[PDB]
RNA sequence: CGAAUGCCGGCAUGAGUAACGAUAAAGAGGGUGAGAAUCCCUCUCGCCGUAAGCCCAAGGGUUCCUACGCAAUGGUCGUCAGCGUAGGGUUAGGCGGGACCUAAGGUGAAGCCGAAAGGCGUAGCCGAAGGGCAGCCGGUUAAUAUUCCGGCCCUUCCCGCA
């Protein structure tokens, strides 16, 4: 924001903001009596939105 | 032809290598069919020395991926050879 | 034996659900010395 | 129920959670302020108190005593010659607990310091 | 407990091997098949 | 194409739920690092001890050693690893097996039988955790050692001499 935006630090709020959600990777977790499910670790897309208060 | 100098491939180069140097002993890579008797004659006419131990050991070459492309690098022998006592190879001196 | 949920529960039913389950912010008091924010009867990561 | 009921088990069974409260008053003993979570700090307190008390007792026997627990020499000398005499016109209150602002991670654990005081 | 494979290299190489499968014509159809498939290897690998 | 407990894929619900795999058990100080309950060191505590220690044979196949790494693999974490990249490392006349023997069985000049493919079979040949055969003790490397080195012994083949 301040370091190209040319933004003013001091009045910065967070105007938005929000994660949507990324490709999830599976893997295999081994169980009872020969069966294996699927767990899948997954991802975020994070993102930080910044404004200029108006003080 | 067969000729003593396909016998003889190439010195290792490793500490483990130099350090034997300081005693008769001084290893090569050879081909890989290559044998105890051979071998010494191999390196008598190539470095004009007397050799009077062989010890040959194989290398099995490690497995390496480039990334779906699996494979392994080829199989090697080599030799460790004691010259004369007092002999040297002065080919090989250079550390 | 082995119960299981009869319905897959409806979008509007697992919202509900979490109604509860938003955090609370951490509670924060200015610091003796240092400018600095701390969590109250603990020792400040500055000038402690 | 507990109901006056009073004194911590931590997750550890009798033989286990005695050889903690040795081993950490080993350690405070040595080092003069130690950092655990604030529940093994403020049952740390009261065990060491009466392992001073007992060094300004000063006499075989209380020494004795101490080494059931601390078990090592040279840390009971360190408690009867150059601790307890801090504390000899003092009435109880020999430690200290203050819990850290920050907690552990993968842990989530709050932490304390423990420290003998002045 | 005790299951199916208990691997020994010898067993292998005189039950599924290549000279094995040649001394039979049983098992030279099956090289020939597999050869026709084009399979990589036409007969077990063992070490 | 809306249905076939259809087929292939993708994404939901249950749910931040059950679990996170032996109840042998942990605590602290210090180091390293962007980041440490989880790595390193010290201290204390606990558990194995006809083992949960050490050797050998299978089987496995570089997992060994060391440097640089942490996306993934690791039921958490990871600065660590059996993980990624790379370099190095396995040395024998006497240890094991082969240029030795035969065993079951296999195979097989001779021979015998069977539409064909094949089945049998003497002698031979093959076949071993059996018979036979000469190396002990230390030291050395990050990593091999009855293999390299030190000391003290031995076998067979070839040639010569008595
Ligand atoms: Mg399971
Ligand atoms: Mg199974
Ligand atoms: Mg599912
Ligand atoms: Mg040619
Ligand atoms: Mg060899
Ligand atoms: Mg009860
Ligand atoms: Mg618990
Ligand atoms: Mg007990
Ligand atoms: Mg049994
Ligand atoms: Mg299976
Ligand atoms: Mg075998
Ligand atoms: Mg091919
Ligand atoms: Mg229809
Ligand atoms: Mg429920
Ligand atoms: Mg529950
Ligand atoms: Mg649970
Ligand atoms: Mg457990
Ligand atoms: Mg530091
Ligand atoms: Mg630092
Ligand atoms: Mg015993
Ligand atoms: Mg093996
Ligand atoms: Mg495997
Ligand atoms: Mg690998
Ligand atoms: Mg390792
Ligand atoms: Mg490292
Ligand atoms: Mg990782
Ligand atoms: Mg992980
Ligand atoms: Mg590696
Ligand atoms: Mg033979
Ligand atoms: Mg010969
Ligand atoms: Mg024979
Ligand atoms: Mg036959
Ligand atoms: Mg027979
Ligand atoms: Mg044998
Ligand atoms: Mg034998
Ligand atoms: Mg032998
Ligand atoms: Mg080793
Ligand atoms: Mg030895
Ligand atoms: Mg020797």
């Amino acid at each position: 924001a301040v370091n190209n935006h040319d933004m003013l630090e001091d009045r910065l709020y967070v105007k938005a903001a929000y994660v949507d959600e990324g490709p999830a990777l599976k893997r295999v977790l081994p169980r009872a009596r020969g069966r294996a499910d699927i767990i899948k670790k997954r991802t975020s897309h994070i993102t930080v939105i910044l404004g200029e208060k108006h003080g | 032809m067969k000729t003593a100098y396909d016998v003889i491939l190439a010195p290792v180069l490793s500490e483990k290598a130099y350090a034997g140097f300081a005693e008769g002993k001084y290893t090569f890579w050879v081909h890989p069919k290559a044998t105890k008797t051979e071998i010494k004659n191999a390196v008598e006419t190539a470095f004009k020395v007397k050799v009077v131990k062989v010890n040959t050991l194989h290398v099995r070459g490690k497995k390496k991926r480039l990334g779906r492309y699996l494979g392994k690098r080829p199989d090697r022998k080599k030799a460790i050879v004691q010259v004369a006592p007092g002999q040297k190879i002065e080919a090989l001196e250079g550390l | 034996k082995h119960p299981v949920p009869k319905k897959k529960t409806s979008k509007a039913r697992r919202d509900a659900r979490r109604s509860h389950h938003a955090l609370t912010p951490p509670t924060l008091v200015p610091c003796p010395e240092c400018k600095a924010m701390k969590p109250p009867h603990t020792v400040c990561p500055e000038c402690g | 129920m507990r109901h006056l009921k009073s004194g911590r088990k931590l997750n550890r069974h009798s033989s286990h959670r005695l050889a903690l409260y040795r081993n950490q008053a080993k350690s405070l003993l040595t080092h003069g302020r130690i950092t655990t979570t604030v529940p093994k700090a403020k049952e740390l307190r009261g065990f060491v108190d009466h392992l001073i008390h007992l060094a300004k007792r000063g006499d075989l026997h209380a020494r004795r005593l101490v080494l059931r627990d601390l078990q090592d020499v040279k840390l009971v000398r360190k408690l009867f010659d150059e601790i307890a005499p801090r504390y000899r016109d003092r009435q109880g209150g020999y430690t200290r607990v203050l819990k850290l602002a920050e907690r552990r991670r993968g842990d989530g654990a709050p932490l304390a310091l423990v420290e003998l005081v002045e | 407990m005790k299951r199916t494979w208990q691997p020994n290299r010898r067993k292998r190489a005189k039950t599924h091997g290549f000279r094995a499968r040649m001394r039979t014509p049983g098992g030279r159809k099956v090289l020939k098949r597999r050869r026709q498939k084009g399979r990589w290897r036409l007969t077990p690998a063992v070490r």
